[PDB]
């Protein structure tokens, strides 16, 4: 796969090099992200990581972590990106195949997301993955256009 | 892209 063949290295994310992670959301997404976000990010370890591509950092995914009471995990996506000029490389799908690999380890692991609805390259994206659109939340951003989301999920 | 939280 994609992510197979690009030379990325991964990094965790851990209180000294957060800063990294705030410019990244800064000029990845329009929604602002507050200190819950970034302590549920760091919490979830080995699910969180930095992509650093020709030694720079241009993309990340952090993940949350729930358990349920049948014993099984749940990873939210809650962000996922890389940096303009260095889309369409591989390094999306590094990230993702990263945090699938994790999800493997636990078992009957479930993923969800969060993807705007004109948002048709990541939905593109996801289903090359075993991804599928499972719900739509009307009103789920509070000042972006379109308000909806997919809620976009993949169980093992 | 989740919500702010
Ligand atoms: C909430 O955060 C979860 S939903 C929001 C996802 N993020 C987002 O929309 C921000 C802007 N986009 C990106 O950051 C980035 O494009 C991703 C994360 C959507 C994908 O990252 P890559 O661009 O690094 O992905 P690759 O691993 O290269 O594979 C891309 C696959 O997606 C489609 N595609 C093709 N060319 C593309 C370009 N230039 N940019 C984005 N997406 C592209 C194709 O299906 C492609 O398939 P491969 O054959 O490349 O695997």
């Amino acid at each position: 796969g994609a992510g197979r063949e690009v030379s990325v290295s991964l990094d965790g994310v851990r209180d000294k090099n957060l800063m990294q992670l705030k410019i990244l959301n800064t000029v990845l997404f329009p929604v602002r992200y507050n200190d819950k976000y970034y302590a549920d990010a760091i919490a979830a370890g080995e699910f969180t990581k930095l992509a650093y591509y020709n030694d720079i950092c241009v993309g990340a995914i952090a993940c949350r972590l729930e358990k349920k009471e049948s014993g099984a995990m749940r990873v939210y996506i809650m962000t996922l990106g890389v940096l303009a000029p260095y889309r369409g490389i591989g390094i999306g799908s590094n990230l993702l195949n990263h945090v699938l690999d994790m999800c493997s380890k636990q078992n009957m692991c479930e993923i969800y997301l969060h993807v705007q609805t004109n948002n048709e390259d990541a939905i593109k994206f996801y289903k090359k993955f075993g991804f599928e659109i499972t719900d739509t939340i009307q009103n789920y951003y509070i000042n972006i256009e379109p308000r909806d989301c997919y809620v976009v999920s993949k169980s093992f | 892209m989740v919500n702010a939280l």
